[PDB]
């Protein structure tokens, strides 16, 4: 049992959710790498979307979410 | 060759599309407009911006575009065509805009590219010139670097440089 | 000029009118007798002005032949001993050991292939390079990554420039890191060691 | 001679609540002379990030002796390493602010339609200028899954548009206990309470916690009381091999950021300059980026092995030592 | 007025506005919506990148008017 319990918590903005901003493309759609020829979807503490490909190749030159300049994590 | 012997194993049994997304959803000012040679490839393109406002006010300047196939995530190379009197351009036609290279991210577009190479014109800045003598005077004297700007996009010598007339007609 | 389009017309494939295939590209080096592999494969793709390896595209094979003034195999083999003398003055051995790079890479890519650039290391650099084996075996342990073309590209100027027990090396100065990591990590095998060459 | 995280560390335990409580002017005249110390220091980026992070967990934790002595801090860094620095840190401390008084505001709405056991104080941040991280992978087993979904419920009536992520490591709880002979009473880490109803294969999965941190927060209650294996004190403690992890994590961002300043510093020198050798290179990036830190050469010198690939600049052929600017 | 504005995830998004708003505004309506804080955002109406203290009757924003949204810009 428990008769005082403190907790933390974070607010972060919800988002529209539909497009990738790398490719333009839709999510749920294939990313423009693939299309051109396993792809999924990756979150960010930030609530952005990306697919995984644009995403990950946009982190190996600099680790932020691309459109926030807020450092990146996975969901 | 030395990999010649793997590939004969494997033997025996368009990315962009994007820059299409640009350019359909480009939203072009009245004082910009692009050329393109060849309709059917989108990956090259020309620019022109005429001020209609600053020191550049009436005035044309062309910009090529070179899309690479590393787009979004490698930057267009840009350069400018016309001569002109500018901190961050200098006469060999580079281009000093922090979007190009530095502060590129692939979350961005053409139209981005656009504005910022208008606001160069509009908003011309000495700091970390690729011109250093405009940049000097755009610095210390804004009457002469205006001066100078009309001087130099009416054709006609500032220094040793004979600057080539580029009016909007 | 007839000659050549015939010979090249049996080398390349029908799907490509410009481009060598691979099939064609190794009739090519048994008609003159070589390894696909040998060192004058490459001096040869690389009076070409080849892009990249085991590929061969008609303004390559065409403009290259033309002036080497070759219209057959049998008279570029003549011509190959030619090629072989121009390293040795003034260099050009240099742009040949950098062509090799953009050469055998893939020309999507900045980098190069690990167990790659050893294979041209071990075929370039061989008998100019001492502890080229010992630096084989480093980045074979201790760098897993593909190699940048600056490193490669100044590999030469380390195998020329510095010493042999590395004195004269400074990691205070304009080398890569990379090379850098290499001679901390040599130093001290081969400071204990006396050279016979 | 402390020095940067070590100074950063003893401002924290000046300002941190102790059983000793100081007096104003003890604090004050502390806190000056950090300060003073801190002017020598020739890394400060490490010193400000050590406490920033540090000001957070006392802002987030109620731990702090004296109020009016943060906000002088505060004062005192902004005067020093100017207010970019201190914008994150002012904004973390008005965020405390307006969670206490929305959680005020869920206590006056807590007495009215239904009030139920646990006494309910949570403090929200923004999403945001809190250096905090995601949660790790749980499952809030049995009561406590009533105040959640409750907690989400009133934001909705507030304002619908934002979405609660919630930090379970950051969160502790009190508890009270019976069975054993001798009265007690304990508080423990969210991780710790969640445990409470096995063996660690099927508790990692139960309460879907990582086996890594799992272990890290067994081994700890193991040492105070009670894989395959099977299972005011107080039971919330600091996990020892954890929480170094942290530290190399705060020196290897602090190693990031400096490579990002650098290379926009040489940058910016090699255009102004056209041409360098090494060396002037070298004394320009230093004697330029001096005042924020002091950058080891060989980090300075991958900078430019990466400047080199992304092509912003090259090496003069047939001189040695020397590099020049691209377009 | 209800103005539509173009973000950056390849959409657009109408946002309410009141003439005598300041445009710096605008920009925290577009972070409620689309999670980009107003500190780096630059509003492009029609060729120009908006002011922050100047209002939007100042540039003549209609309802049916459009902004474009980009990042900062800067020279050298
Ligand atoms: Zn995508
Ligand atoms: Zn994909
Ligand atoms: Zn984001």
């Amino acid at each position: 049992e428990v008769k005082k319990w403190n907790a933390v918590a974070l607010w972060a903005w919800d988002i529209v959710v539909d497009n990738c901003a790398i490719c333009r493309n839709h999510i749920m759609d294939l990313c423009i790498e693939c299309q051109a020829n396993e792809c999924t979807v990756a979150w960010g503490v930030c609530n952005h979307a990306f697919h995984f490909h644009c995403i990950s190749r946009w982190l190996k030159t600099r680790q932020v979410c691309p459109l926030d300049n807020r450092e990146w994590e996975f969901q | 060759m030395i990999k010649l012997f793997s590939l004969k194993q494997q033997k025996k049994e368009a990315a962009q599309l994007r820059i299409q997304k640009d350019i359909n959803e480009l939203n072009l000012p009245k004082t910009c407009d692009i050329s393109f040679s060849d309709p059917d490839d989108l990956l090259n393109f020309k620019l022109v911006i005429c001020p209609d406002e600053g020191f550049y006010k009436s005035g044309k300047f062309v910009f090529s575009f070179k899309v690479g196939q590393g787009y979004p995530h490698d930057p267009p190379k840009v350069k400018c065509e016309t001569m002109v009197y500018h901190p961050s351009i200098d006469l060999e036609g580079n281009v000093s805009l922090n979007i190009l290279r530095e502060d590129w991210k692939p979350v961005l577009t053409i139209n981005s590219i656009i504005y910022g190479l208008q606001y160069l014109f509009l908003e011309p800045n000495p700091e970390d010139p690729l011109n250093k003598e405009a940049a000097e005077v755009l610095q210390n004297n804004r009457r002469l670097f205006e001066q100078n700007v009309q001087r130099s996009m009416r054709g006609g010598y500032i220094g040793s440089t004979y600057f080539e007339r580029c009016l909007k007609h | 000029r007839k000659k050549l389009e015939q010979l090249y017309n049996r080398y390349k494939d029908p799907q490509d009118e410009n481009k060598i295939g691979i099939d064609g590209i190794q009739q090519f080096c048994d008609d003159l007798a070589l390894d696909p592999a040998s060192i004058s494969v490459l001096i040869i793709a690389w009076k070409f002005r080849a892009a990249t390896q085991c590929e061969f595209s008609k303004q390559e094979f065409m403009d290259g032949m033309t002036e080497l003034g070759c219209d057959s195999i049998e008279k570029l083999k003549a011509q190959i001993p030619k090629m072989e003398q121009e390293l040795k003055e003034p260099g050009r051995f240099k742009d040949f050991y950098q062509f090799t790079f953009n050469f055998a890479k893939n020309p999507g890519q900045k980098g190069l292939d690990l167990e790659m650039a050893i294979a041209y290391w071990n075929l370039v650099l061989n008998g100019r390079f001492k502890f080229l084996d010992l630096w084989n075996k480093f980045l074979l342990e201790h760098h897993k990554r593909s190699i940048p073309k600056d490193t490669w590209n100044l590999l030469l100027d380390f195998s020329t420039m510095i010493a042999d027990d590395m004195s004269n090396y400074d990691e205070e100065g304009a080398w890569p890191v990379l090379i850098d990591d290499f001679v901390e990590f040599a130093r001290p095998q081969i400071a204990g060691t006396k050279s016979t060459t | 001679s402390k020095s940067p995280e070590e100074l950063a560390r003893y401002c924290d335990s000046l300002l941190k609540k102790s059983s000793k409580n100081p007096e104003e002017a003890e604090l004050e005249d502390t806190l000056n002379q950090v300060m003073e110390k801190f002017k020598k220091i020739e890394d400060k980026d490490v010193f400000q990030k050590f406490y920033a992070k540090m000001l957070a967990k006392r802002l987030v934790h109620q731990n702090s002796a004296s109020d009016d002595a943060e906000a002088s801090m505060i004062s005192k860094l902004k005067q020093a390493c100017g207010f970019e620095y201190t914008s994150k840190l002012q904004r973390m401390f008005q965020d405390i602010g307006v969670s206490k008084d929305l959680n005020e505001q869920f206590k006056k709405h807590l007495t009215n339609s239904e009030p139920l056991d646990l006494d309910f104080s949570i403090q929200v941040l923004s999403s945001g200028s809190w250096p905090f991280q995601q949660s790790c992978t749980f499952a809030l087993p049995s009561e406590l899954e009533r105040s959640y979904q409750r907690f989400t419920a009133f934001y909705a009536s507030r304002h619908s548009g934002r979405k609660l992520t919630w930090l379970y490591q950051l969160s502790k709880g009190e508890l009270v206990t019976n069975c054993f002979k001798n009265r007690y009473t304990l508080q423990a880490s969210t991780f710790q309470m969640a445990i409470l109803l096995y063996t660690v294969q099927q508790l990692t999965d139960s309460t879907q916690i990582k086996m890594d941190i799992l272990a890290q927060v067994l081994q700890i209650l193991l040492k105070s009381k009670l894989p395959d294996t099977l299972i005011r004190v107080n039971i919330n403690v600091p996990m020892k091999t954890e929480q170094k992890q942290e530290q190399e994590t705060t020196h290897k961002n602090i190693e990031e950021d400096r490579k990002l300043l650098i290379q926009a510093a040489i940058v910016r020198i090699m255009r102004m300059r056209k041409v360098l050798k090494h060396q002037q290179l070298l004394g320009e990036v230093l004697t330029q980026l001096s005042s924020r830190f002091k950058p080891r050469v060989p980090v300075i010198k991958k900078c430019i092995d990466i400047l080199i690939e992304k092509e912003y600049l090259e090496r003069v052929d047939g001189e040695k030592d020397t590099y020049s600017y691209l377009a | 007025m209800l103005i539509k504005v173009k973000t950056l995830t390849g959409k657009e998004i109408e946002i309410d506005i009141e003439p005598t708003d300041k445009v710096e505004r605008i920009k925290e309506r577009v972070e409620e919506k689309e999670g980009i804080p107003p500190q780096q955002q630059r509003l492009i109406y029609s060729g120009k990148q908006m002011n922050d203290e100047k209002t939007a009757a100042d540039y003549k924003i209609l309802g049916g008017s459009v902004l474009h949204l980009v990042l900062a810009l800067r020279g050298g």
